[PDB]
């Protein structure tokens, strides 16, 4: 039914929730840049246990109050600081295709981005649960992609995966 | 509800709220049996609350009925957004009076241009959250299909229409889904989806009951 956060309420549909890791090997969810960008455009899992991440807003078109398991989500950025020539990138999640890691979730302006809406499904006693992307049935599990050269644990859509996370409430 | 007013109490008698926990979504009560809603607010449990104002405070004028059938339609399709209704069946009947009513389903679809009146107990904000205790209510024209085609390219299916405002600023909003718009005494739309609430040429997008007379009658007869 309804995603809890850890706190074991349903998460509020417009809501603002870091997205933890289910294991304490890790910190929660931050964009950095990867690769040759010069803005923090890449979804990546801090590799900080005491890192929290960045404020999610997690939303449904749908005009129920809470989210559901199942039902298609946009995933955005709260504001968080950056330098100033990258202020006024846009913080929406996109998974953006053909990259070599195979899809990876970017934020700013793609226009490789796919179409599609991310989903939440339950895994775990304990409010576990793992992302899924689905391309606008036919959907694809995120986990995480180790960058060779810097370590980053980029979100990517990958088979043998998926990303287990839980959420708490911003508020 | 953004942008609406305080409903003058048990003024819409149809008006339910769906209640897990808390409440969640609305709908609208069709006979003393019968209550429709949208089918993205499935849930295993639910309980509906019927002569409802104030949804925090027990008034005296309030019925609590578990569902006992919970039907989406066999078409539904959680992603394309597209066939979004579902019954329930009240484990016990509803006992009609003046705070609690049914609603005449449509005996033909809405022209644009149409006024309604939209109804529910979500967000009153467009931006961060506002859950009201009293029902709010708001009259808002159907819009142009051509209209809603234009604000949602790629989007808009024939089991939808839009509801409200160009210009923005009045809307529903999360926490209405599943409630009635009912437009010349007659339900015509169930609160569905939009992008954000009341945002400039994102209007509300509505399930399109019209299309649906058959499937509604033939579900409560057989069932
Ligand atoms: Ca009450």
């Amino acid at each position: 039914d309804f995603v809890l956060d850890n706190e074991g309420n349903p998460l509020e549909n417009g809501g603002t929730y870091y997205i933890l890791s289910d294991i304490t090997a890790f910190g929660g969810i931050r964009a950095a840049p990867t690769g040759n960008e010069r803005c923090p455009l890449t979804v990546v899992q801090s590799r900080n246990e005491l890192d929290k991440g960045i404020g999610t807003i997690i939303s449904s078109p749908y005009r129920i109050r809470f989210i559901a398991e199942g039902h298609p989500l946009s995933l955005k950025f709260d504001s968080f600081a950056v330098i100033m020539l990258c202020v006024g990138i846009p913080t929406e999640w996109s998974v953006v295709e053909d990259l070599p890691e195979g899809p990876a979730v970017k934020i700013g302006e793609n226009k490789d981005a796919m179409d599609g809406w991310f989903r939440l499904e339950r895994v775990s006693e304990f409010n576990n649960y793992k992302l899924v992307f689905c391309p606008q049935d036919k959907c694809g599990d995120i986990g995480i992609s180790i960058d060779h050269d810097d370590g980053t644990r980029r979100l990517v859509v990958s088979k043998n995966k998926p990303l287990v996370v839980q959420f708490q409430k911003l508020d | 509800i953004v942008g609406g007013y305080t409903c003058a109490a048990n003024s819409i008698p149809y008006q339910v709220s769906l209640n897990s926990g808390s409440h969640f979504c609305g709908g609208s009560l069709i006979n003393s049996q019968w209550v429709v809603s949208a089918a993205h607010c499935y849930k295993s449990r639910i309980q509906v609350r019927l002569g409802e104002h104030n949804i925090d405070v027990l008034e005296g004028n309030e019925q609590f009925i578990n569902a006992a059938k919970i039907i989406t339609h066999p078409n539904f399709n959680g992603n394309t957004l597209d066939n979004d209704i579902m019954l329930i069946k009240l484990s016990s009947p509803a006992t009609l009076n003046s705070r609690v009513a049914t609603v005449s389903l449509p005996r033909s679809c809405a022209a644009a241009g149409t006024e309604c009146l939209i109804s529910g107990w979500g967000n009153t904000k467009s931006s961060g959250s506002s859950y009201p205790s009293l029902l709010q209510c708001l009259k808002a024209p159907v819009l142009s299909d051509s209209s809603c085609k234009s604000s949602y390219p790629g989007q808009i299916t024939g089991n939808m229409i839009c509801v409200g405002f160009l210009e923005g600023g009045k809307d529903s909003c999360q926490g209405d889904s599943g409630g009635p718009v009912v437009c010349n005494g007659q339900l015509q739309g169930i609160v569905s989806w939009g992008y954000g609430c009341a945002q400039k040429n994102k209007p509300g997008v509505y399930t399109k009951v019209c299309n649906y007379v058959n499937w509604i009658q033939q579900t409560i007869a057989a069932n």
